[PDB]
């Protein structure tokens, strides 16, 4: 699926996201949740309110994964291997809903970085996100 | 496929603002570099080998800004967007064969770009009311489908 | 929305021979086996582990039987199917908030599952009406969504 | 995606299909053009009539290829590259439509082999198929 001209992008499009990975990863929550209520019903247990500190918490964690991922692009599988089980066979998402997170993920990162997010780095930041989403919605035990 | 009287003022505010042909041309390109495959009901446009070709072709600038406007026909019609896009909707559906997936698809990738034009001012909660505004468009334009 | 004249008297009979006992469990178990997040809608029902505990559970069974009951007022009804399915689609997309697409992967492994009973009676043309019922039915319960 | 469980019901149930997998991929194809007329806007230039030649003769190039894929269960990629830059580079394939056709095989194995396409194997034959469908639908070189 990810060409080296897409890795080759992904590398460079998070190296401009820097240490503002966490703030991203919390803001995309928080367009997530506005903008599809639907996906509050996997945070039953979460305080969604506006600036809440629990979404800051995990976007941090979220805003790692990704990190964590583009370091690991040649083998994402076994990387994510225990964020998939988490997913896929305990929460059970519906795969429909990592589309949500990774639209609110680039339109995230469009409105923090506008001058670096061209139509090259939003097609392979796409693919990228894709690729992660069938990592942790596949029950490849 | 409704808004709060305050979603419509805000939705309405901010398209005051925008520029057809600037977001509309970009949208276009953005679609056909991120999903390749809708390149190929625009072959009569030229070459869109790779995103420089495709961000400079008049032809596509031109159709993103029909577009644009269409969306804004929509925006100005929120209560009616079925029949505001039924002549679209028998051409996209019956004569074209666009699948209805695409319809959604353009509808992010303008968000995308309203994002990036307008940056902080797009806040979540504004992104939330044009997530409605595009979700109904998609809907209205797959209708003569179904 | 529509069909033929004799599209209609073919898909219904077919459905005068479907056991409204054994498909309609067969589908929903189907469903929670081949795509396992549809199961987070029902942990109630029990043990859902493994495809010998799902086909053998009597929760699955007897719901199934009310689903394909749905199928079947939608197979009849199909010139107003947005009436029908008014109330359903109030419970599954307001209550439940469960996302249109799994409305149409249900659709196509009930298509699955009556082509394993009906073998070459289930001809491509068949399929072919029953897509289009099963497109119909999909659609009216996912209208009423917010 | 394809775990080791898959992969021997995969490779089992191939089997059971054995000599007949260009037939099934030409009834799989009718049901196609039939079930989702929107796909026949790729065969501009064939005899889409009820027993055709060229449906015949295509349904078995589609069979081969699939028999190839599941000999090469852990190098898709590359066993499938030449598919690859036909569907996706060349003809540009919208992915919707292999899960169209994807559906339409699983619907001709239910009819042909009732007793053989039990829920499991109906679950791996599902993740094999969409494995195959991502790697044609991707532009990765
Ligand atoms: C590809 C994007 C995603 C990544 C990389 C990701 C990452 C993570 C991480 C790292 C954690 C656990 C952190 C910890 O152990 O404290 C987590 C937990 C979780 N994720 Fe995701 N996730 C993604 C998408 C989703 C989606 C779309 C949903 C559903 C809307 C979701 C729902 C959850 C939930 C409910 C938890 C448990 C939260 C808790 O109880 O603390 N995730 N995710
Ligand atoms: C919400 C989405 C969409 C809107 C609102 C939109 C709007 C329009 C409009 C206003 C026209 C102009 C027709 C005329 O000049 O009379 C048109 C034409 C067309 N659209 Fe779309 N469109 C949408 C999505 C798509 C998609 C996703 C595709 C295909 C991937 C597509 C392919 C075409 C083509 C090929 C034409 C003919 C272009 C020409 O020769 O002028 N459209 N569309
Ligand atoms: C075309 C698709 C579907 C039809 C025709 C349908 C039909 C029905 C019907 C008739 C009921 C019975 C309600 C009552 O007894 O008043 C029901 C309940 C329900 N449905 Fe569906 N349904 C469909 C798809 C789904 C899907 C895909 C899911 C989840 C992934 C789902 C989850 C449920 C649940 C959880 C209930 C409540 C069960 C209970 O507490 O008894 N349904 N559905
Ligand atoms: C997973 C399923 C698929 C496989 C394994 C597959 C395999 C093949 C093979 C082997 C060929 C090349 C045969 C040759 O060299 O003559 C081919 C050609 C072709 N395929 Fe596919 N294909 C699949 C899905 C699709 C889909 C979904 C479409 C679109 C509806 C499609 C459209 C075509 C077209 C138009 C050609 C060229 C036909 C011609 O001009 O003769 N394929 N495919």
């Amino acid at each position: 699926v990810l060409s080296a001209a897409d890795k080759t992008n992904v590398k460079a499009a998070w190296s401009k996201v820097g240490g503002h990975a966490g703030e991203y990863g919390a803001e995309a929550l928080e367009r997530m949740f506005l903008g599809f209520p639907t996906t509050k019903t996997y945070f039953p247990h979460f305080d969604l309110s506006h600036g809440s500190a629990q979404v800051k918490a995990h976007g941090k964690k979220v805003g790692d994964a990704l990190t964590l991922a583009v370091g690991h692009l040649d083998d994402l599988p076994g990387a994510l291997s225990d964020l998939s089980n988490l997913h896929a066979h305990k929460l059970r998402v519906d795969p429909v809903n990592f589309k949500l997170l990774s639209h609110c993920l680039l339109s995230t990162l469009a409105v923090h970085l506008p001058n670096d997010f061209t139509p090259a780095v939003h097609a392979s930041l796409d693919k990228f996100l894709s690729s992660v989403s069938t990592v942790l919605t596949s029950k490849y035990r | 496929v409704q808004l709060s009287g305050e979603e419509k003022a805000a939705v309405l505010a901010l398209w005051d603002k925008v520029n057809e042909e600037e977001v509309g041309g970009e949208a276009l390109g953005r679609l056909l570099v991120v999903y390749p495959w809708t390149q190929r009901f625009f072959d009569s446009f030229g070459d869109l080998s790779n995103p420089g070709a495709v961000m400079g072709n008049p032809k596509v600038k031109a159709h993103g800004k029909k577009v644009l406007h269409s969306f804004g026909e929509g925006v100005h019609h929120l209560d009616n967007l079925k029949g505001t896009f039924a002549a679209l909707s028998e051409l996209h559906c019956d004569k074209l064969h666009v699948d209805p997936e695409n319809f959604r698809l353009l509808g992010n990738v303008l968000v995308v770009v309203l994002a990036r034009h307008f940056g902080k001012d797009f806040t979540p909660e504004l992104q939330a009311s044009y997530q409605k505004v595009v979700a109904g468009v998609a809907n209205a334009l797959a209708h003569k489908y179904h």
